[PDB]
């Protein structure tokens, strides 16, 4: 079939109707980003030669080629660890939330870590490490650990949730201040330009809706074994260049056997020396290619990594008035969590919702002048005229205190007729 | 069938018509005994980065 | 250690910086002799809060800090025919 | 080591040079690793043999080179976008982007040539000596929930003040600062005290 772009949406467009939210959502979304890369090292020598001394000799006319390969992976190696450090290691102290987890109705406890466990991971951080050799070692091919443990990276990122949850942004730009939940979240809708009152005067259902949502987090990611394709990408992707690297052995590239050792009983040096070169040849342009590409992998790594701390920083750390950027809607916050190389961000956004139509004007006609609203909108709902918050319905009476005034009546282009209430 | 390395009795399940075995990398990593008729595991000897 | 076998390394409880990395939450650093240590993640800060209680700074700082990012390379030419042929 | 960033790049270049020209001395099969050499010793039919594994050599050296100055470049472009990204930002403009110009709340910066670079000094706002207070969401007044326009409400332990939330400054709570909505049964943790009317 022709695929579709999606449904059709015709927008109720007029010069003088607005629609505005009567409700909201609290909406939980997953960004699922790599970090790091495995830390594989192949000894260019042994991969090549073995322990043949024959081969070894040979391999030295080539020049540094083998000590250019070392490098490249070692650089690399080294790099997994800054991409690691980058993202998870950006808080000064190791903050702890309260023994009483009273944040005035909104549970955490599926981000947290779960003291009755020994890995001390969250429920969902627990849950993502279980969604995502030998015969690679023995042909010189090693994979070197983390610098920073799984241990260690979960202790970054309770870090992190601590210090969001008890001190909202105020510990990723300088000392952490504690402040009540509730009103950190009362400040992050302020921040999206929802008064405060909008969030103590619905604290509960915000509350509820939340909690919802990250049950249903948990619930998504277990039914969805898709869910962690990105770091699962990440994993099958190196783990095929490797078995590629070590197939590559058997490979006779012309010679009378794949098999070093072979050529090395059968022949004298005269005739083996033409039948190693080219082994070595083979070997040495299958190497190459594998460096090259993990070097090209790596660097997209690197940008996934960036991206990350990029994140951290402004979506964790703080609330980003960059759309999209930390999620769809308007963002609140974000919690970290940690997954098996990589990084998984829960988005938290506010989602408008239940619109309704109202008519609306760009000013108001009051003794020959002409009033706007200082923050909201005029809004008409068929009868009486009222100014409301751009993202939330509350009709308030228009008064000299919501609207400023700036020229006459004969200026402005739909501007209607009202009373300006003086208190 | 000549190497290097440390053998070991064998658990695997030959087939008395199998002389050898080899792992996922299509190396040797087994061999038959050629006059006990017993199964051997090969690993390399023990090695590393320094 | 899961990195291997560390030998000349005086392996100690006490948690630091890491300076140069082992691997594996490892670290070694000269203190004199060469020692290991499980690195430390930064110290510990409960943050006091409760449900009606908040922190106001009185004061601020005006800090300057520095960031170095390259921008350019060498430009370098290699004229192949005469590299491989002179 | 301030500056490590910059002389890193200097050093890796600096060293495929150097790995690039040592590969001259390579012989790669051949009799020589020196063209003059072999050209001076043998006739055509057979210099061409010793001259291809030459060839071979050199030219793989010279496409490893090539490979890696071309990955590198990318970094280098990817570093100077994000350069170039900070000017636009935070020397150009106030960036509200948390740790993208400096650690603390981004005031200003100042850009400074360097070595194949540029160093950019951030002056950053950071909060000092923070003190304790007891808040609240609200203020009862008249049956009224008064909230604040700016700032947050606080007690020094006896009285509620209303203060801006990154600097501590404790004006009294009055109608000129807090604005009303709905009744004092809704808001939890809603405290009484005076809202004053000049
Ligand atoms: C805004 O939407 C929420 C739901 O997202 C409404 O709360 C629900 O109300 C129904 C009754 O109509 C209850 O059965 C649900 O249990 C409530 N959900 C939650 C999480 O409490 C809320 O009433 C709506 N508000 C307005 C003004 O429409
Ligand atoms: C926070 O939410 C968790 C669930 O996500 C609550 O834990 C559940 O508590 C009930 C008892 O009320 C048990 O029957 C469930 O088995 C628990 N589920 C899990 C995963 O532990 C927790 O009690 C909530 N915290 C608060 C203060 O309400
Ligand atoms: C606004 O009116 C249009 C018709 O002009 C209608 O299609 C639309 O659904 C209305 N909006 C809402 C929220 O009902
Ligand atoms: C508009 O709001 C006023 C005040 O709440 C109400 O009296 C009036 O009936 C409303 N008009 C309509 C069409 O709902
Ligand atoms: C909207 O368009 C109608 C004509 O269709 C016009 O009479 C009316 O004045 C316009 N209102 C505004 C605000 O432009
Ligand atoms: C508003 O009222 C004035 C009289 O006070 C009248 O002259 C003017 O035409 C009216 N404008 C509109 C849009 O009704
Ligand atoms: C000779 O080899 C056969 C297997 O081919 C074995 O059964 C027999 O016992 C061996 N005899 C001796 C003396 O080793
Ligand atoms: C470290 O602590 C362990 C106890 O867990 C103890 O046995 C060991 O001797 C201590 N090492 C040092 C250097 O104190
Ligand atoms: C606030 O009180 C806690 C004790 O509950 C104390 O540890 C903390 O240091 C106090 N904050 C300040 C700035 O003194
Ligand atoms: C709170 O501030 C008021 C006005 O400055 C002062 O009179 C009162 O003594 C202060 N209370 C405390 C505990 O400092
Ligand atoms: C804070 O918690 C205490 C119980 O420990 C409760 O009595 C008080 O009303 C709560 N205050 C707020 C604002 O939630
Ligand atoms: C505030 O004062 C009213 C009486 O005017 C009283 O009924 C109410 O319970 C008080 N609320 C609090 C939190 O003290």
């Amino acid at each position: 079939y022709t695929m579709s772009l999606g449904a059709e949406n015709s927008v109720a467009y007029s010069n003088n109707s607005i629609a505005i939210p009567t409700n909201f959502t609290i909406s939980v979304t997953t960004e699922i980003l790599p970090v790091s890369m495995t830390k594989t090292s192949v000894d260019c020598t042994m991969y090549i030669c073995g322990d043949s001394t024959e081969c070894s000799n040979l391999l030295l006319q080539y020049g540094s080629f083998c000590t250019q390969l070392n490098r490249a992976l070692t650089g690399i190696a080294v790099e997994q660890d800054k991409n690691t450090q980058e993202v998870f290691a950006q808080v000064k102290q190791i903050y702890k939330t309260p023994p009483i987890k009273d944040f005035g109705g909104f549970n955490f406890s599926q981000i947290l870590p779960d003291p009755s466990k020994p890995s001390k991971r969250s429920p969902i951080e627990d849950l993502l490490f279980n969604k995502v050799i030998c015969a690679q070692k023995f042909n010189g091919l090693t994979v070197l650990p983390p610098l920073l443990t799984d241990e260690m990276i979960a202790q970054y990122t309770s870090a992190l949730l601590a210090g969001t949850i008890t001190s909202g942004w105020t510990f990723g730009a300088g000392p952490a201040l504690q402040i009540p939940f509730p009103m950190q979240m009362a400040y992050r809708f302020n921040g999206i330009g929802v008064t405060q009152n909008v969030l103590y005067e619905n604290q509960k259902l915000i509350a509820n809706q939340f909690n919802s949502a990250i049950g249903k987090i948990q619930d998504s990611l277990s039914s969805t074994p898709s869910a962690l394709g990105k770091l699962q990408d990440v994993v099958n992707q190196n783990a095929q260049a490797l078995n590629t690297l070590v197939k590559q052995l058997s490979s006779n590239f012309g010679a009378i056997s794949s098999v070093l050792n072979d050529i090395l009983s059968r022949l004298d040096p005269p005739e083996a020396e033409v039948q190693i070169d080219r082994l070595i040849t083979g070997r040495l342009q299958s190497l190459q290619t594998y460096v090259t590409q993990q070097l090209i992998r790596a660097a997209e790594i690197r940008a996934s990594a960036n991206l990350a701390a990029t994140k951290m920083s402004e979506c964790v750390l703080g609330q980003s008035k960059r759309v999209d950027f930390c999620g769809k809607g308007y963002h609140l916050m974000s919690f970290p969590q940690s997954a098996p190389h990589g990084v998984v961000f829960l988005h938290v956004t506010y989602v408008p919702a239940q619109e309704k139509n109202f008519t609306t004007a760009p000013a108001i006609c009051h003794d020959g002048k002409a009033h706007f609203p200082r923050e909201g909108v005029f809004v008409s709902n068929g009868t009486h005229w009222f100014v409301t918050q751009r993202n939330f319905y509350e009709p308030q009476i228009i008064t000299t205190d919501n609207t400023f005034v700036s020229g006459n009546c004969d200026v402005v282009i739909g501007i209607v007729n009202n009373t300006v209430y003086d208190p | 069938l000549t190497g290097t390395g440390v053998l070991t009795e064998s658990n695997k399940k030959f087939l008395p018509f199998q002389q050898f075995g080899r792992d996922i990398a299509d190396t040797t990593d087994a061999v038959r005994d050629p006059q006990t008729l017993e199964i051997l595991d090969i690993t390399p000897c023990s090695f590393g980065g320094v | 250690t899961r990195a291997g076998c560390l030998i000349g390394a005086e392996h100690v409880n006490n948690s630091y910086e890491c300076d140069i990395p082992i691997g594996a939450g490892i670290c070694a650093s000269y203190q004199q002799s060469i020692i290991a240590y499980t690195m430390s993640l930064g110290a510990e800060n409960s943050v006091a809060y409760s449900n009606n209680s908040i922190a106001i700074p009185t004061n601020f700082t005006i800090s300057v800090t520095t960031e170095i990012l390259p921008v350019s390379m060498t430009k370098t030419s290699v004229d192949c025919t005469m590299y491989i042929c002179g």
